[PDB]
């Protein structure tokens, strides 16, 4: 039928990635008992792909296309386009959609579209027998069949205003917000709207109020016409002329807003672009008087609009023109979790706890302390580690010992396992992060990661009362190396000055070094056997950290036991040595190093015999 | 919105861009605008032609006994030194004269009228020497028309010159974003065309497409009213968003202030206030819509509250926060901005005896009305809160009668 | 994995095994979402066998050996070597 | 963006780098190393926090995953 | 090169992939996964071989590294 | 590392520490091979403190937490999170 704009079979494209509007349309389709969604595809100029949304409680996928012609070719059944383009692109996108043979209706939401562009869109629509609703409108809706984007708001409002089933009222306004208020007014004073359209408030619209009023006049389902206009322009005079020419025979309720204008200055431009009475004819008074004289049902003010609707509907009901129908079942829809959570209706437990930092407020917190206060107090990198790892604001000398360790272990040449693996990955053309992790993954019991075990084993020996000789003897009997003892290149003949530097700092600044004194006694015994069995840098860090925690006053015996048991201290070597690993990776990139392959002459290939692989 | 421009600006646009459509660049851009803080000697050094031509000086504040015809530069300074700051009543509005246009005097005999305005089907050109109307279709343009078929009565020698001039004027109208142009009258300078008076309106929605042609102009305030820092601040917020934030001060000393959502509903709230006989107490006309964020509604609410707390009024003051049931404007986010501003103006609200009346529906309205109800219980000012159950404009008689 | 039986691209693990799709057929489902022709699944299995090892000297095997000599567990040592796979090696 | 841009200004203005040295630093990618190094402090902290909390094994909740298997028809052809 | 090229021929000729599907496979980078998966067999084998051999910690020999430190003059300016 | 004392870009570790070059000065030597002006070494240290942590929700912290909840050692958990550092995160 030519008079029908939208029906329950209407398929549409949504131009612009407006996820809320998309969900609102789908929610209406669901409560109206539609078999399939009213949206065939989304036109997203920035990206083609998929969009996930709800169909009641079930999630569905909507296809997303970059252009209007690509979407139209994929879904030729879609004849409506809900255009959310900005005022900067509303004209070219509407004109592109109007040039598509399969698109018949375009709803232009954008405010601020030039009057000339709207004139050209309106003329293009009239020439091609198409419809432009807008610009500067929410759209409109056919009750129980289709909604344009955000028209009629929340599903709660749709249910309260009974918009999931059609009535007998054909409604048209200029205002988008007043179209929703009118849906409420009409539902309370009649069987509700059949269809409602807001043409927008621009003085040159894509479609005039009369275009829609003439469709309502042809539609047999509509027995009552209602409209709400405003001052400025001569749109309402098209209706009054049609009313005088007997082109509108159905009873028409009409009200023109802007009665305030003569009381206020002539220069006042109202909200809508077209709401400014340039001539006397353009005023609300001249329009409401001409409406009264044409035979329309005009109320005393906007306050008695619903009462006039009630009077006209009741008249049709008594005369038999309109028939009373049974109210269909009230539809239901699940509430969005975010709404139920915001209103305090529901609670949901957290899966994780975080006690070391908080990024969720106005300012980042490290163990409850604002980053600003950490920096103003010059806590430094050692103080940041005190907060994030230990949840303590450490004494200055304890934060400086952490920084001293980082500098001392930053690098120990390219030959060590971690630096060697990071260099091989860098020579293989790997990025910095992959190369770094390739080297960090060698940190363990033999290379670097002996700190936790040195702290653990020396603390146990000294605490359980073992004499240094008994500890050395016990570990040998178990076949277990003493962690923190031994080195590949450092020895009695080649002393490790890093160990000396850590020991001088602890002697000058720690209130006590009892575990260090015990460790040095163990070292005298091990080096007496083999010169390479020195207290290495990992053993030195672990042992000194126990003395630091024991003597600084900031840790209880339980806290120290927890630190030892959980393994914090290897983190210091990983963090410090990452400086040298990144340096070695960058050095190989600057050198333009080639791919490494280990020389064959350094590998003894010793394959098993055929006999060996056949049995045991 | 259609915005009027100074005769100075319209003639300068015609002098600059009309010679691109017409090959008769006979009309030079000899124009001088005189404002309140305009140094005469600077304009004299900028326009040497002033001292060596016969002049015309008239007020350019969008308007008689005020046009000074055929004068010397000395005689022009006499008119300027006398009429500047003069209190005059035009159309019932009493304002001071502050802007004047100085241009060369063109001695003439003929006086022809030309005007371009638009309708729903295209543009209409009006001409007189009673008045002929020529319609230019939106899709077809001027090229499809034989403009030549115009008045035979007296045109002949210059019928082709007027045909060419009004065809170029339509192109100028169409490409420069005009909503209205009127040259009443225009004349001939030998074989050239000269405009004598010019009235023009630009469609302000064209701004994005007219950055180069409109570069030298700004929209003036209507006669009588002075520019408002608060109004220009709201226009500044409105320009950086797709949402709508509009504010017009009607009476600074008014008792009734409004913060209504929507173009449609705001007009209806003003209609109700006027219908109750409180037009004089209507302090402003404003609107917000198109889902503005919390920060935008906060700055808007702050500006209305600031203007409302400057003067203390004996019967108190009323703030009407109304609107229809919204389609997409988030009532929780917008009212969060409104509540934040009301919290800041707490002391100034109690001291000015201000009463707040609210009626709103739309997305998350229950959460938004809850914010207003919780605020009214701690602010110390009366806040009457209503939802979609109350008739839209029922808070107006409740505040002005009850 | 959320139902009564594990599905690989919609196909029950039982049917994958009963049909003897093999490791190549599992990769066809999990990576390509296709039930590939048999010769295409066998070409995937042929590639896996052909590239299984190319001696201890290559970057990935070399780094995995260094991490294993440093007393690292299997997973850390494996990732140490896999992280060398890039434009020059593999 | 702030770190990368400021580091270019630092190198350009401190006098210690030639235009060539700055070009080499930019081309080779040094600056992401600063984030890896710095953020390792917080990563180690988060790891230790979960060990102190005695946290259990995590498994992502099924209700946060839309399982959308292809049809038999989809896996048989293209 | 042989695996990548042959896989394109396999996808092009087996009938199971459209031109678009093949373009997506090439653009996204599936095929390096085959080498990671296959070579993991030999990597795990080499790791286990060193554990069975009781291999000691490796440190790259100094005689295979040319240590070429910059001068004091080089580190002070550009 | 092959002599009597460790050198960072030719400078003895003892002289690096006696001169209080700090962590920023060590990075200047090892990454840039420069003895940087003090304010340039302090800007490096300022960056390290500013990016130290940004909560548990970011990709790297999230992956490191998941590996730690799975009972992984510190190094494996750290690398699990560092491997998310790329074009979108960090
Ligand atoms: C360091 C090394 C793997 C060396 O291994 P090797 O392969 O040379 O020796 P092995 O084959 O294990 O044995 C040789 C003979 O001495 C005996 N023997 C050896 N260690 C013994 C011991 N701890 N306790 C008792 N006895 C021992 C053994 O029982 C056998 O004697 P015997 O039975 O009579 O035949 C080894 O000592 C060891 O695991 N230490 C404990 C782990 C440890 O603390 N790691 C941290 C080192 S600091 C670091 O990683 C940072 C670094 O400084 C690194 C760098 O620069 O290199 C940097 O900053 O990068
Ligand atoms: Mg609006």
């Amino acid at each position: 039928k030519d008079y029908v704009l939208f029906d329950i079979n209407t398929k549409a494209f949504v131009y612009g990635y407006q996820t809320n509007a998309i969900q609102r349309m789908l929610d209406f389709d669901y409560v109206c008992k539609r078999s399939s969604p009213s949206i065939s595809a989304i036109i997203n100029p920035s990206r083609a792909g998929i969009h996930k949304a709800f169909w009641g409680t079930k999630e569905i996928i909507l296809p997303m296309y970059k252009t209007i012609p690509l979407a139209a070719l994929a879904y030729p059944e879609a004849d409506v386009m809900v255009n959310f383009a900005s005022h900067r692109s509303a004209f070219e996108t509407t004109m592109e959609a109007l040039k598509e043979d399969t698109i018949r209706i375009v709803a232009v939401i954008a405010e601020g579209v030039p009057e000339r562009q709207s004139r050209v869109m309106a003329a293009t629509a009239r020439k091609l027998d198409k419809i432009v609703i807008g610009p500067a409108t929410v759209g409109g809706m056919t009750a129980g069949a289709f909604r344009i984007g955000n028209t009629a708001g929340t599903i709660e409002n749709i249910i309260a205003s009974k918009l999931y089933r059609p009535g007998c009222v054909g409604f048209v306004s200029k205002s988008g917000g007043m179209l929703n208020e009118a849906f409420n007014i009409i539902s309370r004073n009649s069987d509700g709207i059949y269809e409602g359209v807001a043409i927008g408030g621009d003085r040159y619209p894509g479609s005039n109020m009369l275009d829609h009023i003439l469709r309502y006049e042809r539609n047999p389902a509509i027995k009552m016409i209602a409209c709400l206009g405003e001052l400025g322009g001569e749109d309402e005079y098209m209706i009054i002329q049609a009313l005088k020419e007997k082109k509108i025979t159905k009873p028409l309720v009409a009200w023109v807003t802007g009665t305030c204008s003569p009381y206020l200055p002539a220069s006042v431009q109202f909200g809508h672009a077209g709401a400014k009475a340039n001539t006397e004819k353009e005023t609300a008074q001249a329009k409401n008087d001409a409406f009264r004289q044409a035979g329309a049902y005009v109320p005393r003010s906007f306050d008695d609009y619903g009462e006039m609707v009630r009077q006209v509907y009741d008249m049709l009901l008594t005369r038999g023109i309109v028939q009373k129908f049974d109210e269909p079942e009230v539809p239901r829809i699940p509430t969005d979790y975010s709404k139920a959570l915001a209103t305090g209706d529901i609670r949901k437990p957290t899966t994780f706890i975080c006690t070391i930092s908080d990024d969720s407020g106005e300012e980042l917190l490290y163990a409850g302390k604002k980053l600003s206060d950490v920096l103003d107090r010059k806590m430094g990198i050692g103080g940041v580690i005190g907060l994030l790892w230990f949840k303590k604001e450490l004494p200055e000398y304890a934060a400086h010992f952490i920084e001293l360790v980082i500098q001392i272990v930053a690098d120990h040449g390219p030959a060590v396992s971690g630096a060697h693996n990071a260099i091989v990955a860098s020579c293989a053309g790997k990025d910095l992060i992959s190369s770094l992790c390739s080297g960090l993954l060698t940190i363990g019991p033999r290379f670097g990661g002996a700190i936790d075990d040195a702290a653990r084993e020396f603390k146990r020996a000294q605490e359980t009362g073992l004499a240094p000789e008994q500890f050395v003897g016990e570990m040998k009997k178990k076949g277990i190396n003493i962690p923190g003892i031994g080195h590949k290149i450092k020895s009695v003949k080649n002393p490790d000055k890093r160990v000396q530097l850590l020991i001088s700092y602890a002697r000058a600044n720690f209130p006590s070094t009892e575990l260090l004194n015990y460790a040095l006694q163990v070292e005298e015994l091990t080096t007496a056997k083999k010169g390479n069995l020195i207290l290495n840098v990992a053993g030195c860090i672990g042992i000194l950290f126990i003395d630091l925690m024991s003597s600084c006053g900031a840790f209880s015996k339980e806290e120290i036991d927890e630190v030892v048991r959980l393994g914090y201290l290897n983190g210091l070597f990983a963090l410090g040595r990452s400086i040298g690993l990144i340096g070695h990776i960058l050095d190989q990139k600057r050198l333009g190093s080639r791919l490494y392959r280990h020389p064959a002459e350094d590998i003894a290939y010793m394959m098993p015999s055929e006999e060996e692989i056949q049995c045991k | 919105a259609q915005r009027g421009i100074r005769e100075y600006d319209a003639k300068n646009l015609l002098a600059r861009y009309l010679p691109e459509y017409l090959d008769d660049f006979s009309y030079k851009g000899n124009l001088a605008l005189v404002g309140p803080e305009t140094d005469i000697e600077g304009l004299e050094a900028e326009n040497p032609w002033l001292k060596t031509t016969r002049l015309v000086v008239k007020p350019d504040q969008l308007f008689l006994g005020l046009v000074l015809l055929d004068a010397d530069w000395e005689e022009a300074k006499e008119y300027l030194n006398e009429k500047m700051g003069l209190e005059v009543t035009i159309g019932g509005i009493t304002g001071r004269l502050s802007y004047f246009l100085i241009e060369p005097f063109t001695p003439h005999k003929e006086e022809y009228y030309v005007a371009i305005s638009s309708d729903y089907e295209g543009d209409n050109i009006f001409f007189s020497m009673k008045v002929i109307s020529i319609h230019v279709d939106s899709l077809e343009g001027i090229d499809a028309l034989d403009v030549g078929s115009k008045l035979p009565a007296e045109l002949g020698d210059k019928r082709a010159l007027v045909e060419e001039f009004i065809t170029a004027l339509w192109r100028f109208y169409s490409d420069t974003g005009f909503a209205y142009v009127e040259i009443n009258p225009f004349t001939f300078s030998g074989r050239g065309i000269v405009p004598l008076d010019m009235v023009a309106k630009l469609d302000d929605a064209e701004e994005y497409w007219q950055k180069k042609r409109w570069s030298e102009l700004a929209f003036p305030e209507p006669f009588g009213r002075t520019p408002s820092k608060e109004e220009l601040f709201i226009k500044e917020i409105d320009s950086k968003t797709g949402a709508s934030l509009k504010l017009t001060i009607l009476n600074p000393e008014g008792r009734v202030w409004t913060m209504v959502a929507g173009g449609g509903a705001s007009v209806i709230y003003a209609d109700t206030i006027c219908d109750l006989g409180h037009a004089d107490e209507m302090a402003n006309y404003g609107e917000y819509s198109g889902d503005p964020n919390t920060e935008e509604t906060y700055h808007y609410t702050c500006t209305i509250l600031d203007l409302m707390t400057r003067s203390k009024n004996p019967n108190g003051k009323v703030l009407l926060i109304g609107g229809a049931i919204a389609n997409f404007t988030d009532v929780a986010k917008t009212f969060k901005g409104v509540v934040m501003a009301l919290e800041e103006y707490q002391q100034k609200l109690q001291e000015a005896d201000i009463e707040i009346y609210v009626r709103r529906g739309g997305p998350n309205y229950e959460q938004g009305l809850k914010l207003m109800r919780d605020l009214g219980k701690r602010l110390g000012v009366p806040i009457q809160v209503h939802g979609p159950e109350t008739h839209m404009t029922r808070i107006v008689p409740l505040a002005l009668e009850e």
